[PDB]
């Protein structure tokens, strides 16, 4: 089980997230300065959120020993993932809240139906918190329930390139990313983020409570800031490099805006249409969640 | 106490984008015999066809 360790999960250090900066790893606080900031005369306003309609799907159990954490990871971040939005994974984890289920959520981000005694797995009530809101993404897809995405990113900018008088403030003008490259550098990246184990993330980011959230919260603001800047590459429209000196440069085009499309089909990793209906509905609970 | 031959490459503008070729391509013009104003029209022509 591990029980629950306090002031968090992430805390452990079993598990942890380390960008492959090349050659050698690194921290993801050590990552962010290699990148710049241009700001440019365009505004956006931090606009509210929605409150998310309370339907996760109902409970079935087909028997598929599910790998509901593998398949998050790969939608956001993966590198052209494929039937993503499917319906049937999904509505098997939401048994998992309820009180007395014989169904536990493997460490290693597998779940099962009954148990297993060589496998260790996070306590029923860590889990039971977690699946009550991460359900719900679910059904993300309905055309009732479906959430936003030409707005929500008006908060993705402010945390990559956020300036502390900015996010004190409510409105920030739109800024252009520029930092060293080693050109497969946006894919490199892209394919190191999946295997962090972002369910351990998510578990405890619904466990903590008043004193232990204001002290994760204060800590791994990096962890999400990396996550939130590769899932931003996808998004932003024009990647031009600069060749300077003796140097090589990319530049992301608008942190904070929703341009539909393409980003680099070739220089980065691209969303599908089935993938704007998921990353939107993800960041609608995230960030609610978060703040 | 005499002198000697050598050359720059033009790496004293340390300016990208500029002087593109190197040393050698001076080494194979000196290494030509010399062409004369219809020998190169008939080299530019023979390349050519």
């Amino acid at each position: 089980m591990l029980q629950q360790p306090t002031g968090g999960y992430t805390t452990l250090e079993q598990f942890a997230f380390t960008i492959r900066n090349d050659g050698t790893n690194a921290t993801p606080t050590q990552f962010l300065q290699l990148l710049s900031y241009e700001a440019t005369e365009n505004e956006l306003v931090k606009k509210t959120i929605p409150t998310p309609e309370t339907h996760l799907p109902s409970a079935r159990n087909v028997p598929g020993n599910v790998y509901i954490e593998d398949a998050i990871t790969q939608a956001l971040f993966g590198i052209s993932a494929q039937n993503v939005n499917a319906h049937g994974y999904f509505s098997r984890l939401s048994a998992l809240a309820l009180p007395n289920t014989s169904a536990r959520l493997g460490l290693d981000g597998v779940i099962y139906n009954s148990e297993t005694i060589n496998i260790p797995f996070y306590d029923p009530a860590a889990v039971a918190n977690f699946a009550a809101t991460y359900a719900k993404l679910g059904n993300a897809s309905t055309p009732r329930y479906r959430a936003d995405m030409i707005d929500i990113y008006a908060h993705v900018g402010l945390e990559l390139a956020g300036t502390d008088a900015e996010r004190a403030a409510g409105v920030m003008p739109v800024k252009r990313a520029k930092f060293d490259s080693w050109e497969g550098s946006l894919i490199s990246l892209s394919r190191d983020v999946v295997n962090w184990k972002i369910l351990a993330f998510l578990i405890d980011l619904c466990s903590l409570e008043g004193e232990a959230l204001r002290a994760f919260k204060t800590r791994n603001r990096d962890v999400f800031r990396m996550m939130l800047f590769i899932m931003s590459t996808a998004v932003a429209a024009n990647v031009v490099n600069r060749k300077v000196t003796k140097r090589v440069d990319r530049v992301l085009e608008y942190i904070g805006v929703n341009s539909m499309r393409t980003a680099g089909r070739t220089a980065t990793i691209t969303y599908d249409l089935s993938r704007h209906e998921f990353a939107a509905k993800f960041l609608q609970l995230t960030f609610t969640r978060w703040n | 106490r005499y002198h000697e031959s050598v050359l720059e490459i033009a790496d004293i503008f340390d300016q990208a984008d500029f002087i593109q070729t190197s040393d050698a391509v001076r080494q194979l013009r000196a290494l030509m015999p010399t062409l004369s104003t219809s020998q190169i029209r008939h080299a530019i022509e023979r390349i050519a066809q």
